[PDB]
């Protein structure tokens, strides 16, 4: 079972400024990896899917790279309303996995 | 039309109709199965053609007894359509030469 | 024959955005790829993109923000770069190699300079540095010029239009009030000066400037 | 010339022309992909020769949509080409039995 | 995205002396990998490609050897006109990657 982390566990950046979500996988999974945006209170909602594919409606500031085992998220110019967590979930091998999450704080 | 071209176009519909559900119970054998690769309907499709035409580069496989049992059907499928147009092909150029010997 | 020609620089105000170009020559194949390298000053090289013009596809560097656009004219062999919304951070040397879509780039660009500033253009005051009268000789002797109140880098400066290459010393450049400054330093055997002349060439690519100036001794 | 032996050469011209197509949309096709090992020219044809005869020892594989599009056609340009030679050759032995048989 | 490590960051040579710069890369890329010098003010420059296959117009002093995710780039009795950075590029894997360089000191 394929095992996700993402470290650190949180992140502090300056408005304005750009950011970036790490997440490793324990062996190869090509680029099945996908990013899920979850705030306080609120359900997840996919940002970015098979590590670098944008998703409608979800603001251009987002980005993803990686492929293997090294994968990253980034927000160019973070702002307020990005603060929450974020997850990763690889779809490569039975069964599905998710990341520990990492906190964005501002 | 001749027999052996109408054996071709069927061979060719239903081979494309065992890739088709072929990949859909690739996928539905699969998961369950931890370390399965073969578990989302694209890829699975692009499994299921590299199986009918032999080519299996090795990148997907089932490892489900059922998955394979799907496997079996897809590389019987795939080969016999294959070797159902060389056999087309050539009940052609036997009946080609025949005129052309004025036989 | 250079096979990748690039401008020497670009100056660009913050937010606005320049076009680069590299012509091509030599031996070219529909199978050729042009990417596009950049090495921020003290840092290393960092793949930016790659276009192929016989059929005009491009891909990019996923890591880095998207801060450029491919685009290539089969018919005058040029390459463009598109940079949009420059900031500090995109200073840099911007170097285009040809890839025979075999792997390795046999052959680069001498590279453009691009300066992110809101500072003016300014061609460079080039003054002689002859030894002054009580400066003893020994078999060799040592001549400069000064380059200063310039910008944006670079400069390129040759001695006997580029005939004089042994012995020669140009230092880098100090930045002061928007203004660069340097200078560069040859020496030659004391005998050949000055019965020969020694003379410093200094291009500025930012402002289409480039000059001459002959080292004669202090009268 | 027969029929069957004009078919094979034609076969083989285009099948040299899928290869090396092949190859050239191969590397555009996966080049953009991270993680594409498909992507320098010579390699591509030597990946688009063991696609077309199915030996795919899985050193080299299209990872994306077009360049398993381009996989298909190669595929499919290889097994017709070498059945088709299959069958020329059957139409050769079936017309030499014939004489054979003073038939 | 393939990563390559060279580490030493500098190295220091006596003259006539055999030198060693080494190159690590993070997953198995055959011989696929290519080396570049680049001198103060200059640009980079074709040195070794695919490991170890010489380069017309490059002093026979330089040679390259490695395969897998180990590589070298050798220089037989190092000169002043060596003295310049050293980078790699690997070409096995999209996208193609450069290694942080090193640079040689007499
Ligand atoms: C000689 C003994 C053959 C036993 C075959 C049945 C395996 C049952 C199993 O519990 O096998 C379980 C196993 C999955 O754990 O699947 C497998 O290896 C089975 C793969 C072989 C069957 C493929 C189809 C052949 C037609
Ligand atoms: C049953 C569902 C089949 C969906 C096929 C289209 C996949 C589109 C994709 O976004 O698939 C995207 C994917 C690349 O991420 O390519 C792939 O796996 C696609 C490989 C399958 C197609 C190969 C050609 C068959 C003839
Ligand atoms: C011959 C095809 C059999 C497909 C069976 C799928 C069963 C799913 C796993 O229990
Ligand atoms: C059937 C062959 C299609 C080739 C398409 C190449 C497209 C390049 C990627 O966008």
């Amino acid at each position: 079972d394929i095992l996700l982390t993402q470290s650190p566990a949180i992140l502090s950046v300056s408005p304005g400024e750009r950011v970036s979500f790490s997440c490793r996988a324990s062996q190869s999974i090509g680029t099945d990896i996908h990013w899920y945006q979850q705030r306080t209170n609120g359900s997840p909602r996919l940002l970015i899917k098979y590590a670098s594919e944008s998703i409608s409606g979800i603001p251009s500031r987002f980005s993803g790279s990686g492929s293997g085992t090294d994968f990253t998220l980034s927000i160019n110019s973070v702002e307020s309303e990005d603060i929450a967590n974020y997850y990763c979930q690889q779809s490569n091998r039975w069964p599905f996995t998710f990341g520990s999450g990492t906190k964005l704080e501002i | 039309s001749a027999l052996h071209w109408r054996a071709a176009g069927a061979a060719t519909v239903l081979l494309v109709i065992v890739l088709l559900a072929g990949s859909y119970l690739a996928v539905l054998a699969e998961r369950g199965a931890p370390g399965a690769q073969l578990i989302t309907y694209p890829r699975a499709l692009w499994w299921s053609v590299e199986t009918a035409t032999t080519v299996g580069y090795g990148d997907l496989y089932p490892v489900t007894l059922w998955g394979r049992c799907v496997a079996v059907v897809v590389m019987v499928a795939g080969i016999t359509s294959f070797g159902l147009v060389t056999a087309a092909l050539a009940t052609w150029f036997v009946g080609r030469e025949q005129e052309r010997r004025g036989h | 024959q250079v096979q990748l020609q690039q401008p020497g620089a670009e100056l660009v105000k913050p937010g606005a955005s320049v076009k680069l170009s590299c012509k091509a020559s030599g031996y070219t194949f529909t199978s050729d790829w042009i990417h596009w390298v950049k090495q921020r000053p003290g840092h290393g090289l960092e793949w930016i993109g790659e276009i192929i013009p016989s059929y005009g596809r491009a891909n990019y560097n996923e890591k880095i923000q998207k801060k450029a656009t491919l685009t290539a004219d089969k018919s005058s062999s040029t390459a463009f770069m598109q940079l949009s919304s420059l900031t500090s951070e995109d200073s840099a040397v911007y170097y285009c190699a040809r890839e025979r879509g075999d792997g390795y780039f046999a052959v680069w660009g001498a590279g453009t300079t691009v300066t992110v500033s809101s500072a003016k253009t300014t061609p460079p005051s080039v003054y002689p540095l002859a030894p002054g009268s009580a400066a003893q000789t020994n078999s060799m002797v040592t001549l400069g010029c000064l380059v200063k109140g310039y910008f944006p880098e670079p400069v390129t400066v040759t001695w006997n239009s580029g005939s004089l290459s042994s012995g020669v010393h140009t230092f880098p450049a100090v930045l002061q009030s928007d203004l660069y400054t340097l200078s560069s330093s040859v020496t030659v055997p004391s005998s050949s000066w000055p019965s020969e002349t020694v003379t410093c060439n200094v291009a500025h690519p930012a402002s289409s400037t480039k000059v001459d100036k002959k080292i004669v001794p202090r009268d």
